[PDB]
């Protein structure tokens, strides 16, 4: 019932061009599953496509973004302080906010369940109830 | 934050009243759920494809993420 | 009129302005409308004399719920 | 005030055959308060409809009570312990959890009406408050 | 998540000396899931210890029921009208509220798992949600 | 009756208040949540066995 | 001041009966508790100079 | 009175290396009311102290915005709609998510106080309700 989306594959799916886009498309068109993005991964996703695409491409993204069909998480304190747990368990390797605060938004909505290409990444952190991140695609 | 302000005729907040009662909920609850059931599911679908690129930046995002603000 | 205020999520205000600008009406109507539809009006008066059965029941029912939860 | 409903009661009112129809059905029609009816009620009313009249009459007297008219009481743990109470209190004449969940409900409805048929069997009963039941009709 | 019971596993679960005691006690001892009792199964259970055993075995059982190990349902106007509705679907049987009402609580807690000893009786009635109940013991 | 009167330090109703505001939902299920996570795991077990009967009933089949 | 009116729903004032009884304790206490555990107490003032970096960033050019 | 705060500012208050340290510090310490991180500006800040002092003080500075003092302000669809509408009035700016959901809560906190270190690039921008914005220090 649940997919936690790095910045990543919001990159692919937005952008046709993109070698990733149909992979991707496929996951997300045809999920079920809510979509969770974070604010953070939004942060990212608004500063690259700005720079890397244009003004016009970050407007169309917030605003598909903010249209509804998307589960823009909250982060408070609480996620904060257990993300920067995270980050401190794996601090040599640097993972950073975003990372960190998706693998908490797993937790919050219960899901092993992630969307992202940097696979191999996010295979070497482990879900806060145990077992393994399922990543897609 | 601001809570929404909602005028019930009577007949209606004895009968949303009435509702809460027997269901053992709260009056506020029966409300959101009214509202749920007569405007919920109806949710758009994401849209992808929105532009066209020309360098791609997906699998790079780490290197690409350099300048971040600002 | 009572003055009654609720906490309505995000998703929910959000899901009752699309139906209102779809419908073209306040979000108020969308809201009023919605809670009507679940909980109905004015509490309806109930209404007997259904059916008209063989035997008189309703004096033996110790001796008649014998069976019960089979 | 409000009254609190007893199978027996409920029985002469759906079924216009019954020797006691009219009373009972001026006791119901009339009242402008919440009529209340037990799940426990239900279920018996359920049970006597079905195998005494039939499957027809079962069925209009289950969409009778689900039409809005009725006040379905809401019974749960802490109605079933003081259920239970009641229950004990009368332990000698084993009277049952719906007759003992209708003193409860007679408490949490602030009510000491009452309407059965069986009126020898509530009078021998006190309301949780103190004072008398009232017995109708 | 859920598991909805049915008046029959009850009756073996509170009763150590039933030869289903065991397996159900297995079922419910060791369970996750939410424990599921409609009024309506109460009301019969009730009853059926009431008469066939005694008072004190009958008070015991309404004290652990309301102890708060177990889920007490509503069963208000929507669920009455539903599961009449289902007592209409499943004329091939004759099946009453108790029965009627356990489908429509499945389909609340949205759980296809259900605890009773009348197998042959309940694999014929089907979820709202499409699939097969799941029937442990 | 449902719904609670309870006894709250305006500090407390503060912090509430903030809660509510910064996580976007209502103060009732602040104080609710914070309520069900002091008490989450002390839920009672279920309990069998209490009796044993005289009669074997509990199946038709 | 205080008018706070709060719905607890039949579940949890059951959790919280109970725990005032395992504690021996007002259950307005034990809900008092509860919440100042979630979001409770005063506002912590901030904290700033947590360290000392080797190079001004934070202005711009 | 509120007060918005950009990562420029805590950028300074929490190093006290920086030429800054001490005057944001006199803002921040001094305010009686809410000081207000949007988590766009905590992805930037989480980004920039992690890459460019080290992990150690990333940690530090994720454990303080959790550590209760902080308002962190939860930024939905309508948040983001909104900070579209005002990324399009302003690209002269190239502006971003960052500052337009800054002025965005600076309404939503009813507040004209913007803290912060780009003066009037903050400047050449005008709240929603009209006037000017002030910025400190
Ligand atoms: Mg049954």
């Amino acid at each position: 019932s649940h997919m936690i989306i790095d910045t990543s594959a919001l990159l692919a799916y937005f952008d046709a061009a993109e070698p990733d886009h149909a992979a991707v498309s496929e996951c997300i068109d045809s999920s079920a599953d809510a979509l969770v993005v974070s604010p953070y991964v939004v942060a990212e996703l608004d500063y690259l496509v700005a720079t890397r695409v244009g003004v016009d491409a970050e407007l169309a993204v917030l605003r598909e973004l903010a249209g509804g069909a998307w589960e823009l998480a909250n982060c408070g304190a609480a996620e904060i302080e257990q993300a920067a747990r995270i980050v401190t368990k794996y601090q040599d390797q640097r993972i950073g906010i975003a990372d960190a605060a998706n693998v908490v938004l797993a937790d919050r909505y219960r899901t092993r369940t992630i969307l992202t290409l940097d696979r191999r990444h996010f295979s070497a952190l482990r879900p806060i109830g145990g077992g393994r991140f399922t990543v897609i695609p | 934050m601001d809570k929404t302000t909602v005028y019930l005729p009577d007949e209606l907040k004895a009968a949303v009243k009435r509702a809460a009662r027997q269901r053992g909920v709260s009056e506020a609850q029966v409300i959101r759920e009214s509202i749920r059931a007569a405007v919920g599911g109806a949710k758009p679908p994401p849209r992808g494809g929105m532009y066209a690129g020309s360098e791609p930046i997906a699998r790079r995002v780490d290197e690409l993420l350099a300048g971040f603000g600002e």
